[PDB]
RNA sequence: GUGGGAGAGGGUGGUGGAAUUCCCGGAGUAGCGGUGAAAUGCGCAGAUACCGGGAGGAACGCCGAUGGCGAAGGCAGCCACCUGGUCCACCCGUGACGCUGAGGCGCGAAAGCGUGGGGAGCAAACCGGAUUAGAUACCCGGGUAGUCCACGCCCUAAACGAUGCGCGCUAGGUCUCUGGGUCUCCUGGGGGCCGAAGCUAACGCGUUAAGCGCGCCGCCUGGGGAGUACGGCCGCAAGGCUGAAACUCAAAGGAAUUGACGGGGGCCCGCACAAGCGGUGGAGCAUGUGGUUUAAUUCGAAGCAACGCGAAGAACCUUAC
């Protein structure tokens, strides 16, 4: 039940508030461009409310994607 | 006849029928097929097997382009989706990826009443 | 048939050719429970393709019962709004019940007037591939696969 | 007051990507769409499916929750500006300055109204296609108001926790959002669930009371007539607020109980279906019955569970006509 190492174990300190740490936020995105869920990300209520602000202001800069295309099926 | 030997193969799934389109690495069309271009013309479409000779169809005559090797993209839900998936890939052309690429929207477009209440 | 999977009756082999089989199609031959005269049209059946055949009767026997074996036939279901003829493997042992009754069937359904004949020409109209037995066989084949359209009602 | 905090609280401007529709170009050809099945419809003036470019309107996927904010209605992409409420810590300042609140004033989902604008998708009415015994519906193809913006009206609702506001008191357990601490855990504010005592007709409620108490407001007094009539007030209108009487009923009603029932769910049986073999329904006849006829055609049996049934013996007898 997603159990696969959350993203946040599998990483170290991190500015949450970091709009262009392009390499670190886009390991809290899935195959596709969506924001991955609590059960992945680790985070808390309070910390994944800040990645969400965060992520989508990357995506308007550019630096991140909104959609990803599957490859497989 | 103008030969592409290489391209992409567009399945569109829906539950009322499935269409198949071949086009050349820049995503124009070679050539295509569905429910309708085989016999089958009422809700049969839709039925895995249509979109298995569609699928079919759609690959030989993009044999006469002289095409061997298709990048598969998938479209939509629907009953005979997976079907053409296979369809393709046991037919000489050879699949060197399959990809979902089905739309959704970003919340736009109220549904027509039948697709509303979801969620 | 709603509590067990009904095991299947085991018949006392032939008090000739000793094979089990041939008692099944001599039983499907028999009415009114005549398992004499019955069992007699089968022997003589095979008399006669001895006399008009080198061949072994009991090999022309199993020859026939085998080109008349469907492995696909067509089963009615219901899908809401109506009923869908939908393609289906045939059991093994389906297969043999159905192979034995046509047989005895189709023999009767043809012209010579002697019992025992067309029995014997029947096996070997079969043994060939003609003869109004192989033609139920391919007519249900072909009736069903004509319906692949609903081979997703698997069932 | 000082210092910290969280938040889809409100207003204005800006702005991002996904999708739909339309327009343009390419490539490409016979259908697409749609349903239970279909048709109407669209397509060789080249549709559908695919790539590229453009325009416009509306709504914000994932995050997203069992979550958060607000007095309620209600509030969700992102950025800035303007602005409300609220929680915690420190015990620093005032010194009962408090609670409630008829009337008043403001706010108040959707639909609807007015003026102007906008109009992609959706869609009352409406035009058609199916379905049906009919189908002024459910299904399908279209489609105007409307849905969107501004300014002004309207003031309703299952406007709900169907639970007015404030304060004090009365076991705990557990999950959660947010703050402080000596940070296993303690402590404050919010959201849930289980529960002490207690309450309750029951269901249930139970420190987020429906418990124990005090303060103030609102409201109820059998059902139908009727949220009607009249009057008044308000509104452009639609209509809102207030709100009866005659007549008439023995009830209307809440919760829970045992059944029965379900085009509710789960599990499971029976020659129930399916698999299969023979047959009835057609013929001639035998026999029971309906009907009809007759002086009388004795009587009874009635879907299953009446009909070779009472009749295991009707020429007279039996025999009841
Ligand atoms: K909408
Ligand atoms: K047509
Ligand atoms: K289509
Ligand atoms: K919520
Ligand atoms: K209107
Ligand atoms: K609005
Ligand atoms: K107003
Ligand atoms: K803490
Ligand atoms: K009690
Ligand atoms: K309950
Ligand atoms: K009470
Ligand atoms: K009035
Ligand atoms: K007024
Ligand atoms: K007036
Ligand atoms: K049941
Ligand atoms: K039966
Ligand atoms: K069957
Ligand atoms: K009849
Ligand atoms: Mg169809
Ligand atoms: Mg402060
Ligand atoms: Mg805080
Ligand atoms: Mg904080
Ligand atoms: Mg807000
Ligand atoms: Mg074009
Ligand atoms: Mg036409
Ligand atoms: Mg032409
Ligand atoms: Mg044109
Ligand atoms: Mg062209
Ligand atoms: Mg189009
Ligand atoms: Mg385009
Ligand atoms: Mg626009
Ligand atoms: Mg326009
Ligand atoms: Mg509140
Ligand atoms: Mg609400
Ligand atoms: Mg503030
Ligand atoms: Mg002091
Ligand atoms: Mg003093
Ligand atoms: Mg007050
Ligand atoms: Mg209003
Ligand atoms: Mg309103
Ligand atoms: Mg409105
Ligand atoms: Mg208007
Ligand atoms: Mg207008
Ligand atoms: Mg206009
Ligand atoms: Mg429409
Ligand atoms: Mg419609
Ligand atoms: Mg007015
Ligand atoms: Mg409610
Ligand atoms: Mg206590
Ligand atoms: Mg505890
Ligand atoms: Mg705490
Ligand atoms: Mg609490
Ligand atoms: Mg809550
Ligand atoms: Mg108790
Ligand atoms: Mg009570
Ligand atoms: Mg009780
Ligand atoms: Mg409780
Ligand atoms: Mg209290
Ligand atoms: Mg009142
Ligand atoms: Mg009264
Ligand atoms: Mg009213
Ligand atoms: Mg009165
Ligand atoms: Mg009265
Ligand atoms: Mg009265
Ligand atoms: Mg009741
Ligand atoms: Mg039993
Ligand atoms: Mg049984
Ligand atoms: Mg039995
Ligand atoms: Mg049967
Ligand atoms: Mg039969
Ligand atoms: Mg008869
Ligand atoms: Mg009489
Ligand atoms: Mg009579
Ligand atoms: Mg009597
Ligand atoms: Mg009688
Ligand atoms: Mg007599």
């Amino acid at each position: 039940p997603s159990r696969k190492a959350k993203v946040k174990a599998t990483l170290g300190e991190f500015d949450l508030r970091d709009y262009r740490n392009v390499e670190v936020l886009k390991r809290f995105l899935s195959e596709t461009g969506k924001i991955l869920p609590r059960r992945r990300t680790g985070l808390s209520g309070k910390e994944q409310r800040i990645l969400a602000k965060t992520i989508k202001r990357a995506r308007i800069l550019g630096l991140l994607p909104f959609t990803e295309k599957l490859v497989r099926k | 006849k103008r030969q592409v030997a290489s391209g992409r193969a567009y399945i569109h799934a829906s539950y009322n029928n499935t269409i198949v389109t071949i086009t050349d690495p820049d995503g124009n069309p070679i050539t295509w097929s569905s429910g309708g271009v085989i016999g089958y013309k009422g809700s049969r479409k839709g039925t895995p097997y249509a979109a298995q000779l569609a699928a079919l169809d759609a690959a030989k005559k993009a044999m006469a382009y002289g095409m061997q090797s298709v990048d598969v993209i998938v479209r939509g839900t629907g009953a005979g989706r997976e079907q053409a998936i296979r369809a393709l890939q046991a037919s000489g052309l050879q699949v060197k990826s399959i990809v979902d690429d089905t739309p959704v929207p970003h919340n736009g477009c109220r549904p027509k009443k039948k697709f509303r209440k979801a969620s | 048939a709603r509590r067990r999977r009904a095991e299947v009756r085991q018949l006392q082999p032939d008090l000739v050719y000793g094979d089990v089989l041939v008692t099944a199609f001599i039983n499907k031959i028999m009415r009114d429970g005549k398992k004499n005269l019955a069992a007699r049209i089968f022997y003589d059946a095979c008399k006669i393709i001895q006399e008009k055949t080198g061949q072994e009767p009991l090999k022309v026997f199993k020859q026939a019962v085998e080109n008349v074996k469907p492995r696909m036939e067509v089963r009615s279901r219901r899908v809401g709004g109506a009923n869908y003829q939908v393609p289906m493997e045939v059991s093994p042992r389906r297969q043999q019940s159905l192979a034995l009754r046509w047989l005895v069937q189709a023999a009767n359904q043809r012209p010579e007037r002697r019992a025992a004949v067309r029995i014997a020409h029947e096996l070997m109209d079969a043994a060939e591939g003609k003869g109004g037995a192989v033609k139920k066989k391919e007519d249900v084949e072909r009736m069903a696969e004509a319906n692949r359209a609903y081979a997703h009602y698997r069932w």
